[PDB]
C-alpha cells in the first residue's frame, strides 16, 4: 500500500 | 557473475510478525536490481542497490523450483525459508525485463 512504500 | 538483467523496483521484504510490507534494508526508494549468474556453478542471485546512495538492499540466491508469484503487472514476489520479497516495479516494462530473466533462470536451473 501506498502507506508501507 | 554476469547481469543478465536491470530493472528498477522498490524491494520490500514482508514482516510477517506485523503484516506489513517494509522496504528492503530499511530504506524506502528505487533500486537497480539484477539477477547475476554465476557460471561456474550455474547459480543465479537476485541482488539490488539503491539508486540513491547504493545500499544492497536485497542479495537472495533463486533455488530451483522457486514459485516467482506475478501479483500485478507491477508487483511480483517471491518466498524462500526465511522471507518473503516483493519487487515493486518502475513501470511494467521493468518488470517483463526481469521476469523474464528469473523465467528464464528457473528454466535453466
Ligand atoms: C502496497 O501496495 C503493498 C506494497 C506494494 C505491493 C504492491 C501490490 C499489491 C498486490 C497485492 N499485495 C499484497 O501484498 C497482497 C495483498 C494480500 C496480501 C497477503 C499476503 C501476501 C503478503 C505476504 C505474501 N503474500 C501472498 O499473498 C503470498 C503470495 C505468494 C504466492 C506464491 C508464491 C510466493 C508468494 Cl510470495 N501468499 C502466501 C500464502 O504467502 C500478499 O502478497 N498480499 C501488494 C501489496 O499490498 N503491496
Amino acid at each position: 500500500t501506498e502507506d508501507e512504500l | 557473475e554476469q547481469s543478465i538483467c536491470q530493472a528498477r523496483a522498490a524491494v520490500m521484504v514482508y514482516d510477517d510478525a506485523n503484516k506489513k510490507w517494509v522496504p528492503a534494508g530499511g530504506s524506502t526508494g528505487f533500486s537497480r536490481v539484477h539477477i547475476y549468474h554465476h557460471t561456474g556453478n550455474n547459480t543465479f542471485r537476485v541482488v539490488g542497490r539503491k539508486i540513491q546512495d547504493h545500499q544492497v538492499v536485497i542479495n537472495c540466491a533463486i533455488p530451483k523450483g522457486l514459485k516467482y508469484n506475478q501479483a500485478t503487472q507491477t508487483f511480483h514476489q517471491w518466498r524462500d525459508a526465511r522471507q518473503v520479497y516483493g519487487l515493486n516495479f518502475g513501470s511494467k516494462e521493468d518488470a517483463n525485463v526481469f521476469a523474464s530473466a528469473m523465467m528464464h533462470a528457473l528454466e535453466v536451473l
